[PDB]
Parts: C-alpha cells; structure tokens; sequence
C-alpha cells in the first residue's frame, strides 16, 4: 500500500483520492518522526471499565486511548465512540479470560465502508447528521464523519483479519461472580495507565531511601583512621556510590509519571547491574531482557530482584 | 478532437458553501475545458493583415 | 473540544468544517508524538526586546517564538504580525513588574473576528489579505490568511479568557528609569533561548578540565604497581572515576545547544550524586533537577553546588 | 522563509495556494517535534545496490530511503524513480570513485519540469499519472501525482545540485572489477543501514561477555576472599563495577537497530571513559568526538580502542 502525494493543479477535476492520499501522508510522516528514538509497537493509555453488569455475563467499556502499530490513534473523548457490549455466556469456563481490543485490517484494493450487508469484515463506519458549529460565528450543519468500527474480542478465537492489542484479564471468583485481575499489565505507553505498578514503585523508593539513610548514619566524622576503614568501612563507599548515583534520576522519572517505559527500564537495569557485584555468588545475569509487549514477565521480576539486593 | 478552452461559467461556484453544496462530478478552478509566405506590411486602410499572422517580410538572409 | 474527522466518499461534499477539523487533528497529533515535550510542558525558544523605548515608558517586541500549552505555535518570523505597544503609563508604584504574552482562549461557539466592536469576550483569529506566490507555476493571486491576536500584558491584572506565558521582568533603576532584569531566566525554557546560561556552562566545562589534569598528573609517579590498600589511594581514584565518565558526555551536550534541557538535568544530577559521597560532613543533599515554570531555582543552585563540590 | 496558513470561512474561492501552504506548515511542525530531542542534518535509512552489472560499469539502486537537511522524506517505494549511471571509466582511478544522491535546489518562483526549457537552475519536481483508488467502492481511476527528480552524480563534478549525502564507495579489484568496500559509512539515522557496523558490534559484545565471565570465575575463586581483598581484588571490584553496570544497556541497544545512533554513542563513550584510568600509563585521554557528517571518522577508532583496553 503506497502513498502518493497528490498534485494541486488549477483548472482540473477534483477527485476524493486526492484528499485521501493527501491525508494519509501526514500520519506516515508522524510515524517516522516518532520512530527515531523509540523502538516498539506502541500500546495503551488509560483504559477504564464498568463492573455493574458483572453478576451477569456482560461488559461495558467507558474510556479508551489506544494506538496501534500503524500510527492509528483511537480516542474516545474526542474522535470516536464506545465499542459495544460483548456477551460472555459463550464461555462456561472459570479459567483465564483475556479480552483484546480489535480493529479490522485496513483494505488493500477496494471496498471499505460499513454500508452493504454482505458478510465481509474490513470496515470503517459512517456517521451522518452530526451538527457541527463552525468557528466563524455562523450556525451548524449536517456533515458526514468517519467512525472506526471497533469491537471487543476474546483472544482464544481466531484473529486473522483483525488487530490485536490486549486490554484486561478476567478470573471468575470462587462464588461464581466475575472479577477483574488486580495484576495485569497491558503493553504500556504511559506509566499512569496501570496503578499497581505505581504502587510498587512508590514502595521501592521508600524501601531505597531508608537503606541509604542507615548507611549515611553509619559514617562518623573521623575519615582519618584507615584501620577501621579497611574492614568495616571498605565496601560502604562502594555501596554509597551506587545508591547516590542512581537516586535523583529515578526520583525525576517518578515525579511526573507521563513517559514511555524504556526510560525507566534503562535506569532500573543500570542500577541492578551495579548492585550485583556485591553479592555476586548467585546467577550472573538474572536481569530480564526488555523485549516485550508483556510486562508481567518484566517489571515484577526486577522489583523482586532489587528488593532482595538492597539487603 | 481539439483542445478548446474557456467558456467562462457565470457563477464561480467554488465558494466553499456552508448551507447547501454539491460535489459529485462538477468540480473545477475558474476556466474549464471543452473537448467536445510572401506578405507585406504596415500600409493603409484595408489590406494589412494576413488574418492573424504577419511574416514574409524580413528573411534577408537565406 | 470534540475534534471530529471528515469522511470523503463519492457523494461527500464541500464544507468549511471539512477542512477545519482536519487542520486541528494534525495539530493534536503533534502533542501525542511528544513523550518528553509533554513531560515538561510547552516552551519558549526566542524572545528579544528593545530598551530604547523604555525612557519613553513604551515597550515593543522584536522576535517571539513561543510554544503555548494548547499546542499552538507562534512564530513572528514565519507568521508576520507582532504585538503592539505595551503602554506602561498606569504603573505608579515603582516595584518590580512582570510581563506575560497573552492569547485569548478559544470559544467553541464564537469564532473569528469580523470588526472587533461586537462583544465583551476577546477573540483570536484576525484576517489579512496577502499576495501569495503559487508554486509550480506563474501566478500571484490574493489569498486571505491567518494571523493570531497577541498582546503583551502584565502579570497582575484581572486575568480572563486568555492563556499566558511570561517573557521578562521590569526592575526600576534608581534614576526613575526602567530597565530590564539581568538575572531573570525566562520561564518554560528551551535551551538556547537565554544566552547567559550557555556561557556559565562553558566555564563549568573548562573548570572541570582544570582540576582533571592536576588529578591526572599527581598520579603519574605511582608506576602502576599499587599496594593492596591505602588511605588516599582509594579516595584518589573515586575523583577520577566520577569525572572520566561524565566529561565526554557533558562535552557533547554543550556543542549543540538546540535541545530540551530535561536531558541536561539528568546528566548534571548524576555528577552531583557521585560527588556528594566524596566529601560530606554536613548532611547536604542535591538540588532537585525538576522541570518547572521557574528554572531560577534549578540551574543556578546547581551551578553554585558544582563549583564548590569539585574542590 | 514565509509560510502562510490560510483562513477557513464561508467566502473563499477554492484556490490552489491554500493547500500547498497548509501542507507546508505540517512539515515545519513535524520537524520542530523532531528537534526537541536530537540535533542533526538528517541521514540515510537504506541504500542497497546490485553487483551484477558491475563488470559493465553500470550501477543501479534497488531500494533507497533517505532524508535531507531541510526535512524532505524520499522513498524509492512510493514517490520513486532513478536513472542508472552511464559510464564509470570516465574516472581512471578506484579510490576516488564514490556515488551520491542529488535533489536540486529550491527555485523560489518557478517550479516543476514540463518541457525542454533547460536552464542554469534545474527543477526538482515533475508530474506523472497513475491509477489510484482507496475509497468506498471498487472503481479505480487516474489522477496526476507529484514525483521527485533524483540522479546519481559523482563526488567531484559540481555542486549546483544538492548532493551532500554519499551512499557508497566503488573501488576496483585488479582484474578490472568494481566492487563496494565494506569500510564505508554514510551519515546514519538508524543502525543496520550499514551492514558492517552490526557484525563489529556483535563481536564487541561477545568479547565483552567473555572478559566478564573470566573475572567472575576469578571472583568465584575470590568468594573464599570476600573480606580478604588485595590490589587484585580492589582493582577487580573497580573493573567489575565498570563492566556490570554497562552490559545490560548494550544488550538493549543491539536488539533495536531502528534507533538514532546518538544513544549508542553516548553509552559507548561512558564505557570507554570508565576504563581509561587503568591504562593511562600506556595512553592519553583522547576520546573521539561526535561527527554526523562522516561517521567513519568516529566509530572504528573507538571500537578499536575498546578491544585494546579490554585485553
């Protein structure tokens, strides 16, 4: 699927595949702007759900901000509307249920709009009679507006002509009523999209500063006696090096928690390599490789490793 | 076929209309299209012209 | 503000709101592609004023390239209109005065301007007629264009439906004469907007290499055949290990000062943290290298700290 | 230069000067986003040739994706063409032959190329007609698009065209066989544009891991000597805290070869600068600066420094 810059003549014929091949170039420009420091297929900001219907087998999404691997921003406060209600009575199981958010694959060669009742999947909806007030002072009017054709899926079906971006995970409680898993991390894009990770990092920081303060209290003002410095104080400066040269970066990153996770990984995996030489009798590289859209295998292994190695 | 030009349409119609507008075929700019010697010089009243051209008067070379 | 997106099909037809929303959508993507330019908010890259108009108690701008928090970028060398004269002849009390660059808030039901004498709510979007050179051709036709409504206001008046960003202060010299403040780092910085800091960063970078060659030369008699431990021959090598891994990076953050200063926070803070442990008997901890609207309390205390702590 | 964003309201004729200016403003926004981080005259992305014709001295380009120091994205997948190089033995030497990409300068009045009106200033635009459909429907029609003008001049002819970007370096073998040497490096937006930095990074990481595991095995002899340190154990702790904090960042920055090379260079500078002090009886403190115009003056000397200092 190539993109053609249309040519604006004068005294010619206008056709809508000048407008469309104009509009689809700027998104491809912003993709290559974004891919110059960051290097992953991006994910979820701020998913929120409803829980009232959960005694029955019914869900209801409320607010989504989702970005797919082709630079397609899905917003529900401004751009789009809410995807409809999925029905969960088609699963009798009590085991893991993973709800992914799915978008139809973009067309190749003709026919992509949700008028026409023949059973084909790749569609983008059309909403009409939307009264839009112009920003000149005049009245409103009925326009046509593009709506994406979103829906929720089950991730154990066959997803071959859709896109996959995981959202939530359900485990049935022991009394039969459905409850949401408190430990599930979608592929992140901003750290304020999953609060339990923020809870664990806030606990990490106050875990850290008291380990710093006991070591600062174990330093008298007599820095002269080498004999009492050669045994009980000959590794304390090695440890204060690591705890002093990685705190203000980490505090900076958790002041305003609005950034991509690669920055945070590039600090935690820097501190964990420095605090591994002190107790280097265990495995030489247990630090997990960040290659993931699945952060459950990533960040609770690092926080458990640092919570051990501060000892 | 002959590459004709003007006929100037009397409303310009490419004011981007707010209350009522239409698209399907008729879109343009301001001028459409419609696909469907040995001669003397500047003497008096009436026979200067070879119609629209005027040549045959300064080949003094070859 | 419900930024819609239009739909161009074979029956869709031309409206102004077709184009206005498509204009707003790619403005809105420019914030979504910033994961550090959302960390600190929107900034200021150039602001230059005149002093000769001050004995007449006038004030006039020359160059203003300011990012605003809504995503709107202002540039008086690529847009054209400059803000008019700021009449100072209402301030009797000769204390200090701050100056902000206002911009009226976007009414989502009003609009542009027609002749100004219509309402009591100040409005953006002033019109203009400019002869425009058509590219790829030979025409020069008149196209109505867009130029924003910018006024210079004081930061103490009855704030109203307008955004702000400060540009300068006004101290009062003892001759009854206004002048400009020499210490005021302009708020919401983007590095090269204030030339005074760049000089002090150059002096700091040279002052590091002033100490480093002495610390290098004092070791050059040791023949690289150490004892197992000595009382200073471990405290000698920390001041080399804390400079020889922050000199060649801080060198490269200073040759090209066209870069967000948040990257400079994190590279001075590590150098400060690696030297607080090197000499402390006073419980003195580092200044917080957080972005703010007031960078007067981030960089000048850090520059006071680093000259002292290196020696 | 001047950029004139149009006003949109219910009066204006549908003049072509609106769309060219509105599309020109979005490139300026998308470049001011990209200058929040990096600082660069842009580099190549992919450049791959065909060594079949080279016994007949004709060179062709299968795929090129570059950028240009004004911010103009060139792809040879969409908006493509390229003429081959006619002769090569017009130069009678091998080491001087190198090929560049050229996109002619901007004429601020005229524009595209529609006839044989060959001036002293070339053009850089064209026209073309191709078959385009995307919309709601299945019918394809034909519309005229805008394609760039590229050519492969050599390094030493002239510079009234653009070039400023080398792509290869042709040298001969003694049997009259022009062939590309591996030691050539264009200015790089991404890694893996050059296929032979990546092998000489993988050998770096392989030799780093062995000289970490060697001293970790010595440390497993030194677990009998934890509280019994010597000069070997102290300098071993120095060297081990050099290596362990900087391996796991490098295993990240060799499995994302899609990033800007500034991030690789900033960490390799720290890894080089940490280990200077141990063999500054053999060397000096000269570390190569960063130079985004010929990167081959930077990276192989630093990578040959490191394999000497780790041994």
């Amino acid at each position: 699927m190539k993109i053609y810059r249309p040519l604006w003549e004068d005294g010619a014929f206008l056709m809508p595949q000048q407008f469309q091949q104009q509009a689809a170039w700027d998104v491809h420009l912003a993709d290559s702007v974004a891919r110059m420091g960051l290097a992953h297929p991006w994910g979820v900001v701020a998913a929120e759900f409803d829980d009232s219907l959960l005694p029955l087998s019914r869900l209801n999404a409320t607010r989504l901000i989702v970005r797919f691997p082709d630079g397609t921003l899905i917003d529900t406060e401004r751009a789009d509307n809410l995807p409809p209600v999925c029905d969960l009575s088609t699963v009798s199981d009590r085991s893991l249920v993973d709800i992914v958010l799915a978008l139809p694959l973009l067309n190749a060669n003709g026919g992509n709009l949700d008028n026409g009742s023949e059973s084909e999947r790749p569609r983008r909806w059309k909403s009409e009679r939307v009264n839009v007030q112009e920003l000149a002072g005049h009245e409103q009017s009925e326009v046509a507006v593009l709506r994406h054709n979103l829906t929720l899926r089950m991730a154990h079906q066959e997803n071959a002509a859709w896109l996959t971006c995981p959202v939530t995970r359900l485990v049935r409680d022991a009394q039969g009523q459905w409850c949401r898993d408190p430990r599930f991390i979608p592929p992140l894009l901003t750290l304020s999209a999953s609060p339990s990770l923020m809870t664990e990092l806030l606990e990490l920081l106050h875990h850290l500063q008291a380990r710093r303060q006991r070591l600062m209290s174990m330093r008298r003002e007599n820095n002269a006696r080498l004999a009492d410095f050669a045994v009980a104080d000959v590794s304390l400066f090695w440890l204060l090096n690591a705890l002093n040269s990685a705190e203000p970066v980490l505090k900076e990153l958790l002041d305003m928690p609005y950034r991509h996770p690669e920055l945070l990984y590039r600090e935690l995996a820097r501190l964990a390599g420095s605090l591994l030489t002190f107790s280097l009798e265990h495995n030489v590289d247990a630090v997990p490789a960040y290659h993931h859209e699945t952060p459950e295998n990533v960040f609770p292994p690092l926080l458990s490793l640092l919570n051990r190695l501060l000892e | 076929h002959d590459r004709r030009r003007i006929p100037l349409k009397t409303p310009l119609t490419m004011r981007v209309h707010h209350p009522v507008s239409l698209k399907s075929r008729p879109v343009m700019g301001d001028h459409a299209t419609d696909v469907n010697s040995l001669l003397p010089d500047a003497r008096l009243s009436c026979r200067p012209a070879a119609g629209s051209p005027q040549l045959g008067r300064t080949a003094v070379m070859r």
